[PDB]
């Protein structure tokens, strides 16, 4: 009915982001409402008498659940059904109870999990819990992994005395807090020896579906708590419904009418327009390294590669450079001719300035040029610094279309912030195809806000946040708005090349009064208010136009000789023709160009043997 | 006051701790910034 | 039991095979110790006595079983747990027993098909059976599927009263004949509603896996009784295991262990050489329209064609020839120009005197040379007749492969029998992927027995049965034999373009004794032995070798000019160069060509401007 | 003793019949002779 409420989820482990209440008033916005953590759930340095109760809205984390130096007194993730363990703290854990201990030895007393039954991936860890409650009750054999069972680690105290029983209902004493409530429910070491998973109860017709989480209402697929691996609408399902079937009868294939495409974890009818669809019919945001991405045929498909694939360049935060977080000298060699980012781009600060930690050298902005062959990328861009000595994003000047199939937090596809630019420059963009756009922190930007953003989107409900960019009346004063040739659709500087749209013409890349139709120059034509060149052969006609196409045969008049419908410097004299027979021309009365007379091999000047002489 | 291997740690003009309790260490960001290191400006707030 | 033994089936509906004997006959042959029905089961004027045992080790047919016109009194079709319908009996029934009784109204009295529980899909039909017993009280609502109950047409008339009863053991006095063993097993109708398909029994706790056909002896998905769909080794499987698994985390596609192959309704770990393997993971017999058949390294692969595919032609028995068993007058039109047959190919008598039956015209001969364009034949090709004024086998002069995909009687993928031709005429035919070769009753028919069979065969237990043809003391004596030329490996023919293999060399698509090295008017080098021209600017040297390649870069003297390493006829004239500049050469000495002097625009005799006079 | 339309049904020498048990017409196809109209040689058995 109501598809649960995400929340991206925190991950700076043992990072703390402020001031106390700093740290707690951010861990509040990120998870206020969330149901489903789709990375980690990171809750520490929260102090005594603090508010978490927010965090009982909680159903799932994806990532794993990291709990340290808090000395807040409970911590209510009771309605937390499972944690994914999609990632590990410490390369072990999926959830890590740490040091929640005050000064005077008083911290965490209470931890109520009393829906965490499932832990698909990663072992569990508690140590330096002094206040800790009920908790060393818990038979973690049915919530976790037997896989992982061997490398967990965990040790209980009872330093505090002040903790209570638990209820006779509670089987072998198990629970997490108290009340009858608090008893551990037992769905995976009580279930029969026929049982594939999990259960609801011990007899034999209780048995989960084989693809249930934590445990189920009903036997049947659709009664699960928590799908196991995908999510086909009511139901879990372990592959996505194939698009396509084996028929065993015609040795052939067939089309699937319960198929669906798949996206992350979840079972789709079609891909978002920004991603790309395989044959296979799963959502990727990459194709391997034996096809492009062609598009047409309605959606960007992945196609084989003639030969040798273009390079592919994985962005910042990805394979290679899963552990840089910012192009730095070191690892801009691997984007020397780059024309696609699959991935993301990365302009920190700590790159210019060089980083001391991870060593590595200052970067010379001057190498930052290299970036001027990237056309598209996959991922988002994100730029907190850029060299003072330039006053635009230069490098990306070519940067024609940001499919935004990562965003920063989830959100933002393009982030232009704390810069010392005069005006953004991407005069290439052209396409937003998902995420929001934030250009703020920016004192000198002036040219920002003049763009219409909701053309460059791709997606609903793309946001655009641009704010303390000093100049919108400032910047006028300054004589610092779109150029006269600039039509209203705005423009990313000054300069009449700046402009995404033109008032009349252009001339390339440029935006210009009036075509140089009758005068000027070089002799011009008009079509989609472009300004081409015409044929050098064409005369300069001081009176009308001069020629209406590229080619020499829309000239009004030749400026020199006329070979037929073209219009040519000099009659052909050389040129390949039939059965290996040469070809030589020569200009009569109107400068027109006849053949000569097959004899002539060196030519004639004249028609037949009495125009070639001896 | 982190040793001279985590000198220049934490970005952003965020402070390094030693965290006795653990036997690690961490950045105390400033207001605003994210990440392990601080590495990233919140976008999703202000500016 | 791990796999079963396989037979074709038959599919002559009430045709019967010459006398009641020699029809008995048949059958037994066909079904004898066969456990899995690939096609039909036909029983068909099986009289009074006869042993039907050989029956009991029937355990499931593919297609349909019809049961009519035998006055035998029993059919100990016990052990047929499943019919899966894959064809049907009148378009509706997967079983059809129909009027099986005496001239004295008594025939069929008992069908103990006791474990049949099974029908995937179908009706079925009884009528007509007089002495048929016990059988009228089966609930076939267990065994049949709901979807057809409604085509379901069966009365039981016992005017006669031989019958016995059912023992009062038998649920609702449901049993296929006597004895306590002969009781319906219901496996359907009694499931409780837990239960997704069938069980063994009607507590929750005997639930049959949802891939389960007949039932089952345990819930999980090994203790099946016969798979419903695919069989992958020891399990039972909806849909065989990718080759790659989508990644829920990571967006992109993984490569599965588990990974299997998709063959027929089996889950193998590679494809047949001859089939076709897919990127899905699964082996088929055809590309779509889209593609073509790509070998790749070792493996029939599929890509896509770069435009307009050419055409595919569906092979006589499949399609738009489902119909048609014989290439014919009419049908002819769809094979004009094709390269590969994707299917079958069947030249039958009634193709040539014309069937009055189907309405076709007799084939005119002259147009079995549309076939000359053939190729390639994914499936077999049978041959009962042919145009007695032609000695050979004309049209498939240009036949290269038979992949035997398919082959008649699931055995044969080359069958010439009963012709007249004096000679088999492939001399184009390098290799039969699969299936045995039968080429036999060709009176007067040589060089058969000279082929090298083990040369174009591909696959394990490829035989050749050849036999009742032309004394092999006869051909010798006619001096109808292999050519001097021909190499051990046989002959297709008399002649030196007949040979499967050149003594010496050979000229394209003949067989020689020598290449024309030092005489022979067309100069020719070794490579391969086969003889290819050296480049005409060649000169026949009387004394050694005259070339050493195909391009004028071996040549040992040229027959006019050198222009630098190749030997050209004239110097160039008129071939573009730098700058736009033409270039114009000269022969002088040792008619070495040199570039003429820059002024010279109409060439030059001779070097510099002495070279061309005015 | 088949209709004319059933004329020439049988292939290679076989004989149609008329089956009024089932109201059908069958083809009796000579030994070494299979399919619903003797249309194919037996090629597994005898030359
Ligand atoms: C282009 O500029 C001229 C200036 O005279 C103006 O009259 C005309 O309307 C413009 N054309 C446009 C805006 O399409
Ligand atoms: C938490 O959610 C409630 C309900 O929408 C909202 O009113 C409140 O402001 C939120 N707290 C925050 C954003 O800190
Ligand atoms: C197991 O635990 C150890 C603890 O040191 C950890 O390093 C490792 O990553 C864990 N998993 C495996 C597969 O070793
Ligand atoms: C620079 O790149 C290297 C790996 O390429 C990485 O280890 C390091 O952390 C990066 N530095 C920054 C500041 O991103
Ligand atoms: C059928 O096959 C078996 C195989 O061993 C053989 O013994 C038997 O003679 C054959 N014929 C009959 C009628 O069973
Ligand atoms: C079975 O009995 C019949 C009686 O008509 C007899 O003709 C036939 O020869 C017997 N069959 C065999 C295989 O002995
Ligand atoms: C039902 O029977 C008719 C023949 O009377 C057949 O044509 C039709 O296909 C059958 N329907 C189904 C669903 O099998
Ligand atoms: C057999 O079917 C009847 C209904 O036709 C039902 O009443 C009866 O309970 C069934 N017998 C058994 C043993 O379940
Ligand atoms: C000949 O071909 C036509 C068209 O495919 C078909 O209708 C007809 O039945 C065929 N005749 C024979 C004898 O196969
Ligand atoms: C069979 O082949 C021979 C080859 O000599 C040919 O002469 C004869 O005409 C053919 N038979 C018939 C009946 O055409
Ligand atoms: C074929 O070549 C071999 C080897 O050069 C030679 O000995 C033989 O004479 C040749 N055969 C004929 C028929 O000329
Ligand atoms: C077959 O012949 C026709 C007529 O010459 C020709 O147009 C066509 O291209 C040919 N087909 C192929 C596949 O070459």
């Amino acid at each position: 009915l109501e598809e649960k409420k995400v929340c991206q989820g925190t991950s700076n482990k043992l990072t703390q982001l402020g001031t106390f209440e700093d740290h707690f008033l951010s861990l509040q916005r990120m998870f206020n409402n969330c149901e489903v953590v789709l990375g980690n759930l990171e809750i520490t340095y929260v102090q005594r008498n603090y508010d978490l109760s927010f965090l009982k809205t909680i159903q799932e984390v994806a990532g794993y659940v990291l709990i340290a130096l808090n000395t807040v007194e409970r911590i209510p993730l009771e309605n937390l059904q499972i944690i994914r363990g999609n990632m590990y703290y410490e390369n072990s854990y999926a959830l890590a109870v740490l040091s929640n201990y005050d000064a005077n030895k008083t911290g965490l007393k209470e931890l109520p999990m009393r829906n965490l039954q499932e832990i698909l991936h990663g072992a569990v860890r508690f140590s330096n819990n002094p206040a800790l409650c009920n908790v060393e009750s818990i038979q973690w054999r049915d919530i976790v992994s037997s896989d992982f069972l061997s490398n967990m680690s965990m040790d209980f105290q009872n330093h505090l005395g002040s903790c209570q029983k638990c209820d006779p209902s509670c089987p072998n004493g198990s629970c997490w807090g108290a009340g009858e409530e608090n008893c551990q429910k037992l769905t995976k070491i009580i279930c029969a020896q026929q049982c594939s998973g999990r259960c609801r109860g011990k007899s034999p017709s209780d048995c989960c579906h084989n693809q249930c989480a934590a445990g189920c209402t009903g036997p049947r697929e659709s009664d699960c708590l928590v799908c196991r691996k995908f999510r086909d609408e009511a139901t879990c399902k372990d592959t996505c419904p194939p698009l396509m079937l084996y028929n065993p009868t015609t040795y052939q294939m067939d089309v699937n009418p319960e198929g669906k495409y798949s996206f992350g974890a979840t079972c789709v009818k079609k891909c978002p327009r920004n991603y790309v669809v395989t044959d296979h019919g799963s959502c990727v945001r990459a194709c391997g390294a034996d096809s492009y991405e062609m598009e047409e045929d309605g959606v960007r498909k992945c196609k084989k590669c003639e030969g040798p694939c273009r390079k592919v360049c994985n962005g910042i935060g990805i394979g290679e450079f899963k552990d840089s977080l910012s192009i730095n000298a070191t690892n801009i060699k691997h984007f020397k001719n780059c024309t696609s980012i699959s991935g993301d781009l990365h302009i920190l600060p700590v790159a210019f300035r060089g980083d001391s930690f991870t060593h590595t050298p200052p970067l010379d902005p001057q190498e930052l040029d290299i970036l001027k062959t990237v056309k598209e990328i996959t991922g988002f861009l994100l730029i907190q610094a850029w060299p003072e000595n330039r006053t635009d994003l230069h490098a990306f000047e070519n940067l024609e279309i940001i499919r935004g199939r990562t965003k920063q937090h989830g959100q933002f596809s393009l982030a232009v912030v704390s810069l010392n630019i005069t005006s953004l420059g991407l005069r290439s963009l052209k396409e937003i195809s998902d995420g929001d756009v934030i250009i703020s922190g920016n004192k000198n930007l002036c040219y920002a806000n003049t763009i219409n953003w909701k053309k460059l989107f791709g997606t609903s409900g793309q946001k655009t946040k641009i704010i303390s960019n000093r100049g919108e009346n400032s910047c006028k004063a300054t004589g610092q708005v779109c150029h006269a040739l600039c039509s209203p659709e705005g423009c990313w500087g000054p300069e009449p090349r700046d402009c995404v749209s033109c008032r009349n013409v252009s001339r390339g890349r440029e935006c210009v009064d009036k075509c140089k139709l009758l005068e000027g120059e070089p002799r011009e034509f008009v079509e989609n208010s472009e300004c081409i060149q015409c044929h050098p052969e064409c005369l300069p006609q001081a009176m009308n136009i001069t020629c209406t196409g590229r080619g020499p045969d829309n000239c009004i008049q030749c400026a020199h000789y006329i070979d037929g419908p073209h219009c040519v410097k000099t009659c052909p004299a050389g040129v390949m023709g039939e059965n290996n027979t040469l070809v030589w021309k020569y200009a009569d009365a109107g400068h027109v160009c006849h053949l000569c007379h097959p004899n002539c091999t060196y030519g004639c000047t004249g028609p037949g043997l009495e125009g070639c002489p001896t | 006051e982190c040793p001279l291997s985590h000198d220049g740690y934490c970005l952003h003009d965020g402070v390094c701790m030693y965290i006795e309790a653990l036997d690690k260490y961490a950045c105390n960001c400033v207001v605003g910034y994210i990440g392990e290191r601080c590495q990233y400006r919140d976008l999703k707030w202000w500016e």
